[PDB]
RNA sequence: AAUUUAAUUUCAAUAAAGCAAUCCCCUGAAAUUGUUUUCACUUUCUCCCCGCACUAAUGUGGGGAAAACUGGCUUUAUUUCU
RNA sequence: CAUUUUUGGUAAGCAGAACUGGCGAUGAGGGAUGCUCCUAACGCUUGGAUAAGGUGCCUAAAUAUUCGCUCAUGAGAUCCCA
């Protein structure tokens, strides 16, 4: 037996919340002096503590943490729970999951801001020049549109 | 401490169920009932198609799942109350003064004269949705209906307690309204 | 390695002896494991045993060894039981309990602070009697057969928490609960 | 800290937290307008908070009630003196940062279109578990007689309308200057359209 | 528009208070946006300016000026500790203080 | 912000080979201290059967198989891919 | 007067002893408050780093981290010490 349009209603099934805490779910760390790094849950130790483990793409190596220290993303691989480092290498990379956090918007925002808190001097006088510009054709346009 | 608490609640074959937020709300043959669940952590799900609510907690304790049984009950029951109301029967009994039941106002306020021969007039007004009919069976029976299970209870609490006599042995004299049979119209 | 999630306790394993004299000549040679925040600790702690079980003192006998123990493999997760004799305000009791981690030195971090909690046990009045890792199968206490299930998954529903950077005194608007 | 003026809207607050933060940003000399008092939450049960404040009632000098503690019964006061408990006020220092501090019951019109802020900390939702009974101050202060609740109410619905007004015309606005925005993107020269693009604006 | 500052805002809470107990010889500086250990520690060698307006003129003018330095942070949450060359007075406690940009 | 050669059962990839299947590094449960032997322990986005959508679960409750993708080991090189 | 040892007395901020330390004659920091408790014994200053104790506000330090327990229609919260 299978499902034709009984798919379409398990589909937009909206349940009150997505994202559970499962092998392969993406990661935000927001505490410690691991945070701001990306990484997977691989393990459940227990109801408080989980094992994440950055990819070696995102550069945080394996180790226990408590689960309020994270917030989890949409995005998830596949991957068996037993993974390790280098089977979780090949396939982080393979399945291209750090690429569609990155189109997200709050990733695409992430880049934005670590490129915007490093920008030199030059830059910012740019940003401004190229926003008065703005406002000029915009304040023009609008004065014309009446 | 536990991780994981469910329930499966079927539904009847006529109700027009509608949860949103843990705002319940039933509507079907007699009437429509809305009754407020969000003082409580619960992931009410819902399940038009193939009818059937599911109720489901995450991270219990006891406490919690005693909870989730009292929520799935009450609702199970406001289901009952919308297919088919509930009817309370009310047998009102006296020793000696014949207790005169008087129902007014479109099945809502019974007076009721003359309890003990007090000589003096006891009103008790319903609450919404409940009718107060007389049998036309056996004399002194008295209907409760309605769709709130609820409701009914309350009124036919309120009915109760307002006739009972004061200061006489309670094993001796039993005059008063008593409550008989609980069942459905 | 974050400092904030570390602790101190280790494993040390401790051989010693009796001093010789005219009436031994060679002397029963004990070996424990203790489980001690350092290795003076464990050292006292191993003299206190050598005084409560067999008849021996610090002064009148001689350690032979002391080597610190680390899990094998501390990245994998392990079932450790643990069997404890306490002191309470009326007397003396023997209890089991099992802990989900990644070390024995998890374990006994995790189970002082239980007993603190539950009991009100302070370190002093605890006593370790065998720790050892325990089949899934064999399992006896309900919070641990729940995790030990096929396909573990549920909803996170702990508040959010962040560094000092964000967590600022005035803010646009309520923050949420929820997440996503 | 450094602005002119905080307000906030104290709907959903702790009593003692938004208190004491708001007594240490006085003290420091940050102006404070605190409004909508009324949904301030203390904790626990009702019951229990009314015995309380009953107790609190009771309390009064043997000798002269004019020189007895003062009780107040209005929501923005109460905030008040518990704000003046968590100040040095028999100082001078003190009674400058008591004076610093403004309360209201609901809000008034130059508070009106002005920018209401929460302080996050002391948010009841991120602060009171979710079994654990709550109660609000309002609700405390019709039962201790202040018989003001309902006027304040009926003034917060006013405010909506004319707030939902104000929304749905700044709505548009910024669609308004949005559209404009995008069109008129592509009239600006390559390199500088190229940085502004770059850094998302 | 004209004047603009090149210098970081601050208020001038106490002074180097301990419970019931008054050192003046130090004053404690919340900085703009300051607010960690770590983050106090950029401005640790930095140059401070109280500038204040009296009544009648002096030097001819209603503006006179203390000098001070930033010296060590102080606590967690990212005040500082700042030495001056003479005892800030203490009824400019929430008062405006500059922390420039020298050395 | 770092750093030297030690020491202490550390590790982990890399990319070519191989090895064993409830197997393996391990860890369990059993017959004056060694030591050996029994059977117990993995995955799965695989397949099959009953419950056929039965779930909190984009899947599932039970009952069976399958494999070595995954894990574990043995080799041979390699360390700025990590 | 305190610990510890201690005799009388129902007990006593009571009576009487033993050893030591105090207090008396001794500020200062802490114990909210205090002759005896804890810390520590004091020329005048500058900078440093701590003790005892704290770190929601009063009040200088954390609305710190981490695992527990706890709802009270007279909760509970710091040696001596109420």
């Amino acid at each position: 037996v299978e499902l034709t349009e009984e798919e379409l209603y398990i589909s937009k099934k909206n349940l009150l919340f997505k994202r559970f805490v499962e092998p392969g779910r993406l990661c935000l760390i927001e505490y410690g002096p691991y945070a701001g790094k990306l990484c997977f849950i691989v393990d459940i130790v227990t109801i408080t503590r989980v094992i994440v483990d950055g990819a070696f793409i995102t550069g945080v190596p394996r180790m226990v943490i408590p689960l309020k220290r994270l917030k989890l993303l949409k995005e998830r691989i596949k991957i068996n729970k037993n993974c390790k480092s280098g089977f979780l290498r090949k396939t982080v990379n393979s399945t291209k999951v750090l690429e569609e956090f990155n189109n997200s918007k709050l990733g695409k925002k992430m880049i934005i801001k670590k490129k915007r808190d490093e920008a030199t001097d030059f830059e910012r006088f740019q940003v401004y020049f190229a926003k008065r510009e703005l406002k000029k054709k915009m304040t023009t346009i609008k004065n014309k549109k009446n | 401490k536990t991780i994981v608490s469910t329930q499966k609640v079927l539904i009847p074959e006529g109700v027009k169920v509608a949860i949103n937020a843990r705002k319940v709300t039933v509507s079907g043959k007699y009437g429509t009932l809305r009754r407020s669940f969000r003082h409580l952590p619960i992931d009410i799900r819902l399940n038009k198609l193939k009818k059937y609510i599911k109720v489901v907690m995450w991270f219990g304790v006891p406490d919690s799942l005693a909870c989730i049984r009292t929520v799935c009950t009450h609702l199970k029951n406001m289901f009952t109350g919308v297919t088919k109301k509930f009817l309370y029967k009310m047998r009102l009994v006296h020793a000696h003064f014949p207790i005169n039941s008087n129902i007014v106002d479109n099945n809502t306020r019974i007076e009721i004269r003359n309890y003990l021969g007090e000589k003096s007039v006891r009103f008790v007004k319903a609450l919404p949705g409940v009718v107060i009919e007389k049998s036309p069976n056996v004399k002194d029976e008295i209907y409760v209906s309605g769709a709130d299970i609820e409701n009914v209870s309350l009124t036919a609490a309120l009915i109760h307690q307002s006739v009972l006599c004061r200061n006489k042995d309670i094993r001796k004299f039993l005059d008063g309204i008593y409550v008989s049979e609980v069942t459905t119209v | 390695i974050d400092n904030s999630l570390n602790t101190n306790i280790h494993q040390y394993h401790i051989v010693g002896r009796a001093i010789p004299t005219a009436k031994d000549k060679n002397p029963n040679v004990y070996r424990m494991c203790i489980f001690a925040k350092n290795d003076t600790n464990a050292k006292s702690r191993f003299w206190y045993f050598m005084k409560k079980i067999n008849k021996l003192k610090k002064s009148n006998g001689e350690l032979l060894a002391c080597e610190q123990i680390k899990e094998r493999f501390p990245l994998r997760v392990k079932n450790y039981g643990v069997l404890l004799r306490y002191d309470s305000r009326t007397g003396t009791h023997n209890m089991y309990k099992e802990f989900r981690d990644t070390t024995k030195e998890g374990a006994i971090a995790q189970l002082y602070s239980e007993m603190a909690g539950r009991h009100r046990a302070r370190a002093s009045s605890i006593n370790i009697i065998r720790i050892s890792e325990i089949s899934s199968s064999l399992v006896r206490r309900p919070h641990i057969k729940q995790l030990l299930k096929r396909r573990l998954r549920f909803p996170a529903l702990h508040l959010p928490t962040l560094q000092k950077e964000y967590r600022k005194k005035f803010a646009s608007k309520r923050p949420s609960t929820y997440r996503m | 800290m450094y602005k002119k003026e905080y307000v906030i809207d104290c709907k959903g607050h702790l009593l003692g937290r938004l208190a004491s933060l708001i007594a240490k940003e006085l003290l420091n000399g940050q102006r404070i307008v605190a409004v909508r008092c009324e949904d301030i939450n203390i904790s626990g049960s009702l019951y229990r908070n009314k015995l309380k404040y009953q107790e609190f009632l009771r309390l009064r000098t043997n000798t002269n009630p004019k020189k007895g503690p003062l009780h107040l019964r209005e929501p923005s006061k109460i905030l008040w003196r518990c704000v003046r408990g968590m100040l040095p006020h028999k100082t001078y220092k003190g009674q400058l940062a008591l004076k610093k501090l403004k309360v209201c019951v609901g809000m008034p019109a130059p508070y009106d279109k002005k920018k209401k802020y929460v302080l996050p900390s002391a948010l009841r939702a991120f602060r009171l578990k979710k079994h654990r009974r709550y109660c609000r101050l309002g609700t405390l202060s019709s039962r201790v007689g202040w018989n003001y609740d309902t006027l304040v109410k009926k003034n917060e619905v006013l405010r909506k309308q004319v707030s939902k007004a104000y929304y749905k015309k700044k709505v548009n606005n910024l669609n308004e200057k949005k559209e404009i925005k995008t069109e008129a993107l592509n009239l600006i020269n390559p390199e500088q359209r190229q940085v502004l693009e770059n850094f998302g604006y | 528009l004209q004047a603009v500052r090149l210098y970081e805002k601050g208020v001038i809470l106490g002074y180097k208070r301990s419970q019931r107990n008054q050192d003046p010889n130090f004053t404690l500086i919340s900085i703009k946006n300051v607010n960690t250990k770590k983050h106090a520690q950029f401005y640790v060698g930095k140059r401070v300016a109280y500038v204040y307006r009296t009544t009648k003129h002096h030097d001819g003018v209603k503006i006179k000026c203390i000098w001070g330095k930033v010296c060590r942070t102080h606590g967690n949450s990212g005040v500082i500790r700042a030495k001056f060359k003479t005892h800030i007075p203490p009824k400019a406690f929430g008062d405006r203080v500059r922390i420039l940009m020298y050395p």
